[PDB]
């Protein structure tokens, strides 16, 4: 196949599994010092999808608005994905609780998730792929990359 | 207090 072949299949690919919400081949668990994280209950290779990153999909000015909010509520955790798409800014925010397991994946510089940006007829959306072949058993992991002095300082876990 | 997900 050409290489515009095989970027038409896999474009394919993502859209149907966006469109079906389908999140197979993992599972939640209690991961020591992190919470819920989400493992793996089967491999996956390298290039794979993963999951979406599915949640409220915002701009600007709602987000800001969100997070004015949520501040104040110290039992609301971290959910707000934030990207730049045609010059715009945009969130994911993924802070109400649901079934959907993008929202429960954990933090790591050295992950095997990478997320990119995959747009359906001028609609964002943020997948996760694997980055490496995943192992059966272990947690899926992606780099959240807030690396702001300020997060660092209260979640030192971001470091690394 | 709070982190962010800022896509890289
Ligand atoms: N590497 C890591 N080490 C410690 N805590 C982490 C971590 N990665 C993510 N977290 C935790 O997960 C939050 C992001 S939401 C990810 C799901 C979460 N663990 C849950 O149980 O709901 C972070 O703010 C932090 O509390």
């Amino acid at each position: 196949k050409s290489k515009a072949e095989l970027q038409s299949e896999e474009r394919k690919r993502i859209d149907e599994l966006i469109e079906s919400g389908k999140e197979e081949g993992m599972k939640i668990d209690l991961i020591d010092g992190k919470g819920r994280g989400v493992i793996a209950t089967k491999q996956f290779s390298r290039g794979d999808f993963v999951v979406e990153y599915h949640g409220d999909l915002i701009e600007i000015t709602d987000a800001k608005k969100r997070e004015a909010l949520y501040a104040q509520d110290p039992s609301t955790g971290c959910y707000m994905y934030y990207f730049q798409y045609l010059s715009k800014t945009y969130c994911v925010d993924a802070t109400r609780e649901t079934n959907r397991l993008g929202r429960l994946i954990n933090h790591s510089k050295c992950g095997n998730c990478q997320t990119k940006l995959h747009d359906i007829d001028g609609v964002p959306h943020l997948i996760l792929i694997a980055s490496r072949d995943i192992a059966a058993g272990e947690e899926l992991l992606f780099d959240y990359g807030d690396r702001s002095k300020a997060s660092i300082e209260a979640h030192p876990w971001l470091k690394h | 207090k709070r982190h962010r997900k800022v896509l890289r």
